[PDB]
C-alpha cells in the first residue's frame, strides 16, 4: 500500500 | 539557524536538495520556519520534502532492523539498535509536529495551507503509531485520525475534487485506514469515491492540471488494485 | 563508543550496512578499531565499506555543488555550502587517515593488511586532493602517491598478480594517475601491464577465485576502453 | 574513469 511518495520538489 | 537570513536558508534547501542532503535540507527548512513567518507553497513543499526523505530513510531502516529482530525471536545487539534508529524516528517526527504546532498550523487561513499542514500532521502521527506499542499507539493513532479527519472536512468544502493536496490527503488517510487502523472497507471506500469524484472533474482541467490530478489518481487506483 | 564491547560494535556496523545507516555504520567500525587491537579481513572490509559510503555521498554532493558553483561563475550561498560539505568531507578523510596513523598501519606486519592500509591510505589523500586548491594540493598528492607507491611496491613482492587487493590497489592508483596527477599514459600502462599479468595466472585459480579476480579486470578494461 | 565502488561487504 503506497502513499504520497512526497521525497522530491 | 538564527543568523542566518531566512531567504538564505531557503536558497540552500534547494541547494541541499540537488545534492541529496536532505538532512541539511531539514535543517534549513526547519531554520527557515523559526524565522516565524508564514510560508509560501514552494516553502511548504520545500519543507514537506526535506522532512519525508529523512523520516523515510529512517522508517525503511527500521523496517530493516525489525525483521532482523523478529526472525531472532522464532544477544541485545539487534534489539538494542532497533531502538535507538526508533528513538531517532520518533525524534524527528516529534520536530515536524513540533513546528506545526509553534506555529505553522495556528497561523494557516487559507485552505490550501491548512490542508497542507494537517496532512503534515496527519502523517508524522502516522509514522509514530507505525513504531508505537500498546495504549500509547491508540493515542498516537487517534491523534493521525483528527488531523487527517479535520483535514478532510476542509478540503471537501474548499477544494475541487481534483485538487493534487485533496487527493493526496485522501490517499495518505486511506493508507492510514488500510495500515494503521485495521479498516480496510474505510480504505477501499474512500480510494473509490475519491477516484470517482476525481474523474468527474478532470474535464474543467487544464493539461498541466490534468497531469498533475491524473497522477495522484493513479496512485489511488494502484492501491485499490492491491487491496481488492 | 567506548562503553560498547568490540564485538557488538562490529555486529551493529553489519546491522547498518543492512539497513543502509553508513554513518552509523562508520561510527562503529572507528570504536572498534580504537579498542587497540587488529582487524581481521572481514572487519578492514566493514571499515572501508562504511568510510567509502560516507565519503562517497559527500564527493557527490561536493561534485553537484561544484558544479553548480562553476555555472554560477560564468549571492555567496552556494560557494558557502559548498565550503560546508567540503569541510565536512575532509574532516571524515581527517578522521579516516588518523585510525590508519593511529595505529592500524605500523600494527600491519601481513602484506594483506599493510597493503589493504596503505591503499585506503593513499585512496582518503586522493579524496583531499579532488577538493584541494594551490599548493596545498601538491603535497597532499603527493602523500596520495607514496602511499600507493608502497602498496604497490609490497603487493608486487608479496601477492599473486591476480589477488584482488593488489588488482584493486592498481585499478585506484591508475585513477589517481588520470585524474589527479595529470599522467594519462602512466595510468593507461599501469592499467594494461596489471590486467595482462593478471590474465596470465588466472589458470592458477579455482573458479570461486576466478570470479573474484575476473571482476576486477573488468573495472580495469572499462577504464581502458574510456581512456583509449 | 572508476576506482573500485567499494561500497558492498
Ligand atoms: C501530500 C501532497 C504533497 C504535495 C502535492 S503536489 O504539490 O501537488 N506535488 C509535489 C511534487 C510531485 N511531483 C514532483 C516530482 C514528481 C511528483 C507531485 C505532487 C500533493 C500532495
Ligand atoms: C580496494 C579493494 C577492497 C576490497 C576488495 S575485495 O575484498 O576482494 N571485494 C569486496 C567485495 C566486493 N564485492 C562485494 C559485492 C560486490 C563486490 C568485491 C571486491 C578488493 C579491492
Ligand atoms: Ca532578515
Ligand atoms: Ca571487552
Ligand atoms: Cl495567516
Ligand atoms: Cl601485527
Amino acid at each position: 500500500a503506497g502513499s504520497i511518495p512526497g521525497r522530491r520538489s | 539557524m538564527g543568523s542566518m537570513e531566512r531567504a538564505s536558508l531557503i536558497q540552500k534547501a534547494k541547494l541541499a536538495e540537488q545534492a541529496e542532503r536532505y538532512e541539511d535540507m531539514a535543517a534549513f527548512m526547519k531554520g527557515a520556519v523559526e524565522k516565524g513567518e508564514e510560508l509560501s507553497c514552494e516553502e511548504r513543499n520545500l519543507l514537506s520534502v526535506a522532512y519525508k526523505n529523512v523520516v523515510g530513510g529512517q522508517r525503511a531502516a527500521w523496517r530493516v532492523l525489525s525483521s532482523i529482530e523478529q526472525k531472532s525471536n522464532e544477544g541485545p545487539e539487534v534489539r538494542e539498535y532497533r531502538e535507538k534508529v526508533e528513538t531517532e524516528l520518533q525524534g524527528v517526527c516529534d520536530t515536524v509536529l513540533g513546528l506545526l504546532d509553534s506555529h505553522l498550523i495556528k497561523e494557516a487561513g487559507d485552505a490550501e495551507s491548512r490542508v497542507f499542514y494537517l496532512k503534515m500532521k496527519g502523517d508524522y502521527y502516522r509514522y509514530l503509531a507505525e513504531v508505537a506499542t500498546g495504549d500509547d499507539k491508540k493515542r498516537i493513532i487517534d491523534s493521525a485520525r483528527s488531523a487527517y479527519q479535520e483535514a478532510m472536512d476542509i478540503s471537501k468544502k474548499e477544494m475541487p475534487p481534483t485538487n493534487p493536496i485533496r487527493l493526496g490527503l485522501a490517499l495518505n488517510f486511506s493508507v492510514f485506514h488500510y495500515e494503521i487502523a485495521n479498516s480496510p472497507e474505510e480504505a477501499i471506500s474512500l480510494a473509490k469515491t475519491t477516484f470517482d469524484e476525481a474523474m468527474a472533474d478532470l474535464h474543467t482541467l487544464s493539461e498541466d492540471s490534468y497531469k498533475d490530478s491524473t497522477l495522484i489518481m493513479q496512485l489511488l487506483r494502484d492501491n485499490l488494485t492491491l487491496w481488492t
